[PDB]
């Protein structure tokens, strides 16, 4: 009669790492790195993204008429924008402080385009239909649709003051533009006045802007340039727009709400109808894991980045089968 | 192993033992089998299980991380802020990576520890009741039926 | 006879946790995590801080009249704003770089208020009695403790050209504003002069400054606005103002001394006479443990700031009393 | 525990022993009493002392660390000084509190070992002069009066 | 007969430290702490250093006449500037974006210095021999190699226009400056015109320049001041000059060419002619260690540095010979 | 020591043996000399080996990390990439420290576990053939030459 004491042992094939030793097979094992995501792009706890596509954040905010199926959308819970958002402004310029305009909209859960200044009642004495090629639809010369090109009418350009006074009870994005044409002659023909001025004022915002005048390298074919601008009006608050010429006023507004959660990614991935916590740009991920190796951009609750190819802990012990 | 027991002493496992990770072989008379100690066990489960949570719960969830765009004329933040995130990415790769290893090493050697402790455990019980033969077995003097194995198993025996 | 040997056991309930085990009673062990804090806030290694209250840096380095009691004060251990500190420019205008200048102050351990530009002597040909009910002080219509509005003198606001050479052996804060009018009227009214200029330039310095005339929203009563700027004047340099209107002229400077381990902080909590070497918002920490879970802002040396809840390290064993 | 003598073949503590770690009882004909081993006491002290010095020595003092305001225009500047702040805390916030469970558990296992030392010490001293009864305990063959135990508490009893 | 079970023991003084034990004698140890570098700053795989030596990078880019030695260095592996390099700017004003230009050249491995606009034949209507004291060479007045100081001829100066398209296949770097004369007197003999202007534009960059006259404190013996500009100009783009004075022309630009692993340091060593693949500001570092407590700054692939001042650890067993 | 064995039980080492760390005392009527265990010592080697070889490893290579220039109105980013440079240095002293501190501590306790294994191995074999003095060592009751002596070094003997 005989009794030995002995350990577990299977056919497990599992291996780990140690300190003294490489590749050791163990009976027992749990990854902790999450390498597998679904390869689409998802809502986010139910709310869809805002998908960009072909644009980026200043085609959209300004309008080009390329990003016209964006008009319509109000709310989202990540932005994403793809390798061939290309179409931003339209007509050749400079967007003064855009890298700080994405970082705002990228804690915007959702807005409500308003017109600020209604086309039709908002400038009696100016003209409006100011249309360019470079901003073109339809194979027609076309506009932003949030903005409005105001000229000299009937050989006049009255020096003009608009306010609008925010009562929406939320920030409201207000951008504009200003307009520096390639010589005098053109200055002339479009505002009149040979030196202009726009001004742009709040309670915490004061800006004056001078049209400078010169030839220029041609961009989308204009030797023109266009600037754009753009401040937060704070509840209650009142923007104050004059000018005398070279101002490419506001139409369209935002009112913005706050959220936390949002940024903008990159992508090159499909929307799908599909739900997660977590959303990378090459996918999304369901895991509790504490790690994952899929990518650094991350969107929502995920497991943390590591470059790691492996990450398992033995549980078990070492396998023997003895065979 | 730094106990001297798995892949030491006992050479092998048992790919026959399917109830725990620690356990007895026994062959009376009445017959033969395996039978796993849930004291043993049981224990060791608690612990690595508590490890594990432990090695999870430290690595809280990651939030929302992205990247950010920057004009032509700020390479200097844009490159400040590429050190921020490689530093980071840097020391929580080596993080993981070590301490999985280092808690790797420590598991195993904590099972060579039970099946070592459950050993002399028995050992101290039998003491000349029996001749210790190769591969942590005991070779029965008096020759005791399956009914007194299981006295062996549980820890009484009584009959130093 | 026998002899057994054993150990230490005791009435200790202190805990601990493992990693293979969690609440582990023992005999003996050290807690390395600072929890208590004095509350208060306490003289570091002796010297006091600077308690702005009400006020802000903008209100105190500028001369708000609601900043009088802070106007003695010459050196300090480290500055303390609180929830209230409200009083920064009275007149509504941007601060440009005050961000910069807060960061500057944050490694001044003292210096001497002195007059840059005597009020009387400095400006024989102007009127210097400008005041604004944006800045009143006991119900009556003030100014700037700091700087001096200058306006035309009989009708006539003469080209003005001072300087001032830093004999302190030591770098001078200069600080003025530049006053934008509502209106040509005010601005002829105040400066005579429509076009206007404002120059100040030191051998590091260059800058010039243009009245930009706009209604704009009121703030604090004022449609117009105070624009307010500053620069370090190293020791030998000399600091020359050139302006024909608009100049709100220095009349105190500071005279800096650099320090080590001074910042600011936001507190409300109260000053006492304690001595510390280590103060938090919250309240000062007197302690050799390398860990407080009390506040991540520190000023001094201090035990290192973690979310932790407990840190306790065993040093005895398992308590087993085996009673 | 790892070694199997606390909380193992010698099950619970003697809240009678007050002079260190560890210990030994003793009966004997001129009375009872607890000893603690100053030699395998001291040494656990010097390394445990050493071990929470060390802790506390790389943790260098923490100097001034405060805020910093940006303006509006700075938002991304503003969440980079955020990142850095909340990355570092995140880290050493994770490695306290790894050091210290990693090291609680060794302390512990180091306890431990020094008890199942210091009874195979006795153990390879007696030999035949005396029994294993269990639990840490052994009973002589022979009369061990007090000047005999102390041979044992500092290792020099003569076989 | 006996036979006994032990381990190894030997002369080895090698020290250690554990958590539970300082300075334990070892009988074998490895050091994984790299302490020892060259002095000697030495080529970078084969290629050389670009050393500014009494120059810094502005004086290098603008052609200071103190660094003429360095016109003709084309590559390099990393540059160096000393503590003694002062010769940056010699007509004093503020170099805009300067630590940007820095920053820019930081990952530049070669370019070619080449004239963008010709002494001869570029300004037919305007005097290019302006020279000043500041920038003076051999005992006489002259100027920045790559710029030209463009003045008045014969009594006027005509409005300029020039351009440059970029065929170069590169970014070129093209530099620039604006002079700011120091009263009304200087401006009109050297341009005439009293109200001029200087517009500088590309298909990405646009900025205008306005001279500002005021009597500045001396540096460098001179009271008025010079801006100096820089722009990238992609390739296939023109960059165009317009001006009716005050503009300091730009006459050699650089096509450039990107690297990686390159950089800027500070060293007060000398060159020699050895080759490393770890550069540091004391000397350069030839190791396998993981770690180095030398310098944290470098250039190549080194060791990580650390402040630790010794790191070894132990292979061998604690050392006891028992003599 | 963890284990026990050196500076414990067996007090010393031999600066007489120099094929290894461990290893046998030869004492025979043919003569006496010393003779490394080249089993226990290759293992150990081999263990330690890949040990410092993970520790360094896990530190890749330092690409190139300089500093920048901030003009006088840029003290807050100044600020900023002192405060990230000095964090990380600190992270990374911190880490290279405690590591090689904790593994020297594990280094020893390896060792100190390979001789008392080793011990407890030879200990079982001569179990019935000699006594044990107490200094690691053993009295054969038979005596052995070499030739029988080398039964104990290559783990036969099996003579009991």
């Amino acid at each position: 009669d005989t009794i030995c004491i002995g350990y577990h042992a299977n056919n497990s094939t599992d291996t780990v790492d140690t300190v003294l030793e490489k590749n050791v097979t163990v009976t027992h094992s749990v990854n902790l790195l999450e390498d597998s995501h679904n390869g689409k792009l998802c809502r986010l706890k139910g709310i869809a993204p805002l998908q960009l596509g072909k644009c980026n954040i200043a085609g959209w905010l300004l309008g080009n008429p390329e990003c016209d199926p964006l008009l319509p959308v109000r709310s989202w819970s990540y932005i994403v924008e793809t390798p061939n958002s290309e179409n931003g402004i339209c007509y050749p310029g400079d967007f003064i402080d855009y890298e700080e305009l994405r970082e705002q909209l990228s804690s915007v859960s959702s807005f409500e385009r308003f017109e600020i200044f209604p086309k039709e009642s908002s400038w009696p004495n100016h003209n409006t239909n100011g249309v360019t090629a470079a901003c073109s639809h339809e194979g027609k010369s076309s506009f932003y649709r949030n903005l409005l090109w105001l000229t000299e009418k009937e050989g006049s350009y009255p020096k003009l003051k608009n306010s609008y006074v925010n009562k929406k009870g939320k920030e409201v994005l207000v951008l504009w533009g200003i307009h520096h044409p390639p010589n005098s002659k053109e200055q002339q023909n479009l505002y009149q006045n040979e030196n202009a001025y726009v001004s742009v004022v709040t309670s915490n915002y004061n800006r004056r802007f001078t049209p400078e005048i010169a030839e220029r390298p041609k961009v989308r074919d204009q030797a023109g340039r266009m600037n754009y601008y753009w401040t937060l009006l704070k509840p209650g608050d009142t923007i104050i727009f004059e000018a005398n010429g070279n101002l490419i006023a506001p139409m369209y507004a935002f009112a913005l709400r706050r959220g936390f959660g949002s940024g903008i990614i990159t992508s090159n991935a499909s929307m799908h109808e599909c739900n997660t916590k977590c959303q990378t740009p090459l996918g999304a991920i369901n895991s509790s894991l504490p790690y994952q190796n899929i990518h650094p951009v991350t969107i929502g609750e995920c497991p943390k980045y590591v470059r790691s190819a492996k990450l398992r802990m033995v549980t078990g012990l070492r396998n023997i089968p003895a065979r | 192993g730094l106990f001297g027991a798995i892949a030491g002493f006992i050479e092998g496992g048992w790919t026959g033992m399917i109830d725990g990770w620690y356990g007895y072989h026994h062959q009376n008379e009445q017959g033969s089998g395996y039978a796993a100690d849930q004291k043993s066990t049981q224990n060791a489960i608690n612990g690595i299980t508590n490890k594990v949570n432990s090695v999870i719960e430290k690595m809280n969830i990651q939030f929302t991380a992205v990247g950010k765009e920057f004009n032509k004329l700020e390479k200097r933040m844009e490159n400040l802020n590429n050190k921020v995130d490689d530093g980071f990415l840097d020391i929580w790769t080596y993080n993981a990576e070590l301490l999985v290893l280092l808690e790797n090493e420590r598991t195993l050697d904590f099972h060579d520890s039970n099946v070592k402790n459950l050993y002399e455990k028995v050992k101290s019980q039998l003491k000349n009741n029996a001749k210790e033969i190769g591969n942590g077995c005991f070779e029965f003097y008096h020759k005791c039926d399956n009914e007194c194995m299981e006295s062996v198993r549980n820890g009484t025996y009584d009959y130093p």
